[PDB]
């Protein structure tokens, strides 16, 4: 399963 | 042997109208098993291996939600980095992401990773210790400061050491029929004459998996690399892989040379001779 | 910019008159936009599929294009690739021993 959240760069 | 789970993401900006092209794929070891394409009609995460299909609608709801949100982060980043680098709005640009986890033969965490790229060059990467960052330039350093303030690394570490490893384990169990099966290379050698003086021996390895594998030549029991050629490993299209290694020899001396094949599915390396 | 490498090959050992699959594997390229055709005696074969876009550790992309085919004595097969890095299409003929 994917990670739950990506923070913007 | 060792295994991994690994996700790949590509976003390509579309100057002139609309949102980026976004393609996500997921692997267990060398087996693709999930896919999202922004251009596809379904707008869902889709299965690409049979063992992933026994997950219920809640799995695909969940993964669809996350992967779409992935897609929005990337869209935002393409705008952000374009600013960072003071580039016009006129060109197409690319961001690429991979993250995932390795386990050893005992299926325990060995390492994980989170790498990020802009127009095909390193941007920023989580270091092996999963607590710190590698930033390639000053734009990337600005991102590093952001992600340091926000404690991103801690969140990723928890995922990479925990849920990544857990779910890899689940996948490996569920797909045991194929994911825990090793397919040793079917090997043979061929012969082809260039002149009266010189011949080529080609060593074939077919239909093997995982993709990892070593082909080497010896002359009279000693490693030879000179006058050899080794093709990149390529996919057969049925889930297995192919490779060949060739050497040029004086005609009549074929018997001197041996090809040596290492792979996870052979208990002892193989040796071939014309 | 990185121009594509090309391999053109059958999935299984080729025999005139026997059913098979024709592959063109393109790798090592960047950016990702690429145009790949399979040729039978110089003419676009029409029902070709391809894999989902991924990339290797150096960030370069790779794709597989494939269709079913049954080779013969007389038919020649080829992969045709165009990319920003190429000022003209690269044609690579299928050699059954490679």
């Amino acid at each position: 399963v994917l990670h739950d959240d990506l923070l913007e760069a | 042997g060792s295994h991994s789970m690994r996700y790949f993401f590509t976003s390509v900006s579309r100057p002139g109208r609309g949102e980026p092209r976004f393609i996500a794929v997921g692997y267990v070891d060398d087996t693709q098993f999930v896919r999202f394409d922004s251009d596809a009609a379904s707008q869902r995460m889709e299965p690409r291996a049979p063992w992933i299909e026994q997950e219920g609608p809640e799995y695909w709801d969940g993964e669809t939600r996350k992967v779409k949100a992935h897609s929005q982060t990337h869209r935002v980043d393409l705008g952000t980095l374009r600013g960072y680098y003071n580039q016009s709005e006129a060109g197409s640009h690319t961001v690429q992401r991979m993250y995932g986890c390795d386990v050893g033969s005992d299926w325990r965490f060995l390492r994980g990773y989170h790498q990020y790229a802009y127009d095909g060059k390193d941007y920023i990467a989580l270091k092996e210790d999963l607590r710190s960052w590698t930033a390639a330039d000053m734009a990337a350093q600005t991102t590093k400061h952001k992600w340091e303030a926000a404690h991103v690394a801690e969140q990723l570490r928890a995922y990479l050491e925990g849920t990544c490893v857990e779910w890899l384990r689940r996948y490996l169990e569920n797909g045991k029929e194929t994911l825990q099966r090793t397919d040793a290379p079917k090997t043979h050698m061929t012969h082809h004459a260039v002149s009266d003086h010189e011949a080529t021996l080609r060593c074939w390895a077919l239909s093997f998996y995982p993709a990892e594998i070593t082909l080497t030549w010896q002359r009279d029991g000693e490693d030879q690399t000179q006058d050899t050629e080794l093709v990149e490993t390529r996919p057969a299209g049925d889930g297995t892989f192919q490779k060949w290694a060739a050497v040029v020899v004086p005609s009549g001396q074929e018997q001197r040379y041996t090809c040596h094949v290492q792979h996870e599915g052979l208990p002892k390396p193989l040796t071939l001779r014309w | 910019q990185r121009t594509p490498k090309i391999q053109v090959y059958s999935r299984h050992p080729a025999e005139n008159g026997k059913s098979n699959f024709l592959n063109c594997y393109v790798s090592g390229f960047h950016p990702s936009d690429i145009e790949v055709d399979l040729l039978k005696n110089g003419e676009r074969i029409e029902k070709v599929e391809h894999s989902d876009l991924s990339f290797s550790k150096d960030w370069s992309f790779y794709l597989l294009y494939y269709t079913e085919f049954t080779p013969t004595e007389k038919d020649e097969y080829a992969c045709r690739v165009n990319h920003v890095t190429l000022s003209q299409p690269k044609i690579v003929k299928w050699d059954r021993d490679m």
